[PDB]
DNA sequence: AAGCTCAAGTACTTAAGCCTGGTCATTACTAGTACTGCC
RNA sequence: CAUAAAGACCAGGC
DNA sequence: GGCAGTACTAGTAAAGTACTTGAGCTT
């Protein structure tokens, strides 16, 4: 059944238990933001990292 | 027959290299070499 | 396969034979008196546990100063992330090729 | 390894030839003890590889050979004295 | 870090007004209505509701996007008749029918127990 | 196998379907197609960005 | 030329001491030979040893150019870690060229 | 004898793009100076 | 508002 | 009291290309 409406969806969609990983990988390490921070010794230019 | 094809031929073709992998040369023929079998391969031992 | 004996051996050999070569120089240079001769002073320990600590350390395989002619990429750090990552690390063959 | 190899290296290594009196060193033979720390005092402790990791120690064991050691005088009498544990 | 805290949903903070209300020049005779803070469960209701009323045209309702709560309902009725009053009747007729439901329900509470 | 053995099962021909489920020997060659696959995928790129 | 300190910033280590680029410590030798050389042109020496120190002077000038010339030993300038030459500098990707240009 | 080109021999070169973590060691030898012990 | 060096190798991601 | 020895602390060592080169053959 939908879940919005309460109406039945058409097709029979396939459900069933299955055994599921999180992964190591996660967005909140992944996000950088960049604003005339810290800038590298040598070249004047941004660090890196 | 096989031809070297995608990147590797496309290396040949951009370095303009010597030796390719696999040089060929098409020919055609004028008379009736060209229908009838026999003289073609009479060309055919003319040329190899 | 090169695992921890042949490897650990193929290590030990050339340092041992550092530190027999340092026997022999501190052995002759306190010889060439004549007076006497004593074997605690002339054996330096730093040698092989310096040298096994550093090339089970770093990873770098070979002699430190000759690190450029050594082979590198044995010992990693073992990864703890999960038990079937521990058991896989543990267990695994690496191809010299480059 | 330890129980083979190391014993073939130390082993087959060639006795220390020196030398007018001559100096002879030959290994005997090879012996580890289980892993045991040194400390500043100099206190040897066991232990646990639990505290090595704890304490970025290395988990290691001292490794002991017997040495005997000859010199020739020349005065018919070469003198050996061995030493264990070294 | 960016987790907004579990009430975007339904409180209100200052300004934002319940619901907001902008006539549409696409069409004479129709009005459209902007409920802050809802979700399907309200809408649902109401879009049901209002394509009963023979006047009124069209009756529809979206959230413009999941992840903030907001109702979009353009209602488009007949001529001489205001949408706001065919929402309005809606809505009385829906408060209409859970009262009578409540009753009905409490009735049938006390009749399946020693009944 | 046999040695000597052209046949289409020697050889790598698979006869089972995914659903069904490959055999062992059918699994271990579908395998070794696949790895042409990847090693392709991953030398390809560096020549193809030179 | 000795290039300036912009160019061969030293290191900062916590304020107790400071590091030196791969340059400086170039330059040192390049310093040390070249006096070593003046003071045997004072005195004149045996005249070969002048060959020799122009050939080491020879080995460290065209060194701290090119440190990849091969059939020539690679400058070491510790740590078992060879000198990073200007070419080396100029030259592969993250140099300055394609890497900060 | 000079010179000409043509063959092998030799040296030398570059090898994807961006990004994330960690570990590690910055050297080990030789010489000089200072301190302690013994005569 | 300044300091945490640089480099090296290894693992991984698309 | 002075001299010698030892220890510690501070300087200090895959393929593919072009290029070149040596030999081989001719006016």
């Amino acid at each position: 059944y939908n879940g919005f409406t309460g109406r039945k969806i058409t097709s029979q969609i396939f459900i069933g238990p299955t055994y599921y990983q999180r992964l190591k990988h996660m967005v909140d390490d992944k996000i950088h933001s960049r604003a005339r921070g810290p800038i590298q010794i040598l070249n004047r230019q941004p660090m890196e990292g | 027959k096989n031809v070297t094809l995608g990147v590797p031929r496309l290396k040949e073709l951009i370095n303009i290299s010597k030796k390719p992998k696999t040089p060929s040369l098409t020919v055609f023929l004028l008379g009736q070499s060209a229908r009838d079998a026999e003289r073609a391969k009479d060309i055919l031992c003319r040329l190899e | 396969l090169d695992l921890a004996g042949p490897l650990l051996a193929f290590l030990f050999r050339g340092m041992f034979k550092n530190l027999l070569k340092e026997v022999r120089i501190y052995a002759q240079k306190f010889i060439d008196r004549g007076k006497d001769f004593n074997l605690e002073l002339a054996i330096k320990t730093r040698i092989i546990s310096d040298g096994l600590k550093y090339s089970l350390a770093t990873g770098n395989w070979g002699d430190q100063k000759k690190a450029h002619q050594a082979r590198a990429g044995v010992s990693q750090v073992l990864n703890r992330l999960t038990f079937a990552s521990t058991l896989s690390h543990l267990r695994r063959l690496n191809s010299p090729i480059g | 390894f330890i129980q083979m190899s190391v014993q073939r290296i130390v082993e087959d290594a060639p006795p220390i030839d020196l030398q007018p009196p001559r100096y002879l060193l030959k290994f005997e033979q090879i012996y580890l003890s289980k892993p045991t720390h040194w400390e500043r005092d100099g206190a040897p402790s066991p232990m646990m590889p639990n505290e090595a990791r704890l304490r970025n120690l290395t988990y290691s064991a001292p490794l002991y050979v017997d040495i005997t050691k000859t010199v020739i005088k020349e005065g018919e009498e070469q003198l050996q004295t061995q030493h264990q544990k070294t | 870090m960016n987790a907004p805290p579990a009430f975007e949903s339904f409180l209100l903070f200052e300004g934002e007004k319940k619901i907001t209300i902008n006539k549409d020049t696409k069409v004479p005779n129709a009005c459209l209505f902007t409920i802050n803070k809802e979700d399907h469960t309200l809408g649902n209701i109401i879009k049901s509701q209002l394509l009963k009323d023979p006047q009124v045209l069209f009756a529809g309702y979206k959230v413009p996007h999941p992840l903030e709560h907001k109702i979009i309902i353009r209602v488009q009725t007949t001529p001489d008749y205001s949408p706001q009053e065919a929402f309005t009747n809606a809505i009385t007729d829906l408060i209409s029918e859970l009262s009578l439901l409540e009753e009905r329900f409490r009735v049938a509470i006390k009749d399946k127990q020693e009944g | 196998f046999i040695k000597d053995d052209y046949g289409p099962e020697s050889r790598g021909f698979v006869e089972n379907s995914y659903l069904a489920g490959l055999t062992p020997t059918e699994f271990f060659f579908h395998a070794m197609g696949g790895r042409e696959g990847l090693i392709d995928t991953a030398v390809k790129t560096a020549e193809t960005g030179y | 030329p000795v290039p300036p300190l912009s160019v061969r910033p030293a290191v900062v280590m916590q304020g107790s001491a400071r590091n030196q680029d791969d340059l400086t410590h170039k330059l040192a030798d390049i310093v040390k030979i070249n006096n070593q050389l003046r003071r045997n042109e004072q005195n004149g020496a045996a005249a070969h040893v002048i060959a020799e120190d122009v050939k080491l002077l020879q080995f460290h000038v065209a060194t701290m150019v090119d440190n990849e010339l091969p059939g020539l030993p690679r400058a070491m300038q510790k740590s078992g870690r060879p000198l990073k030459s200007l070419k080396q500098r100029l030259k592969g990707k993250e140099g300055r060229v394609r890497g900060n240009l």
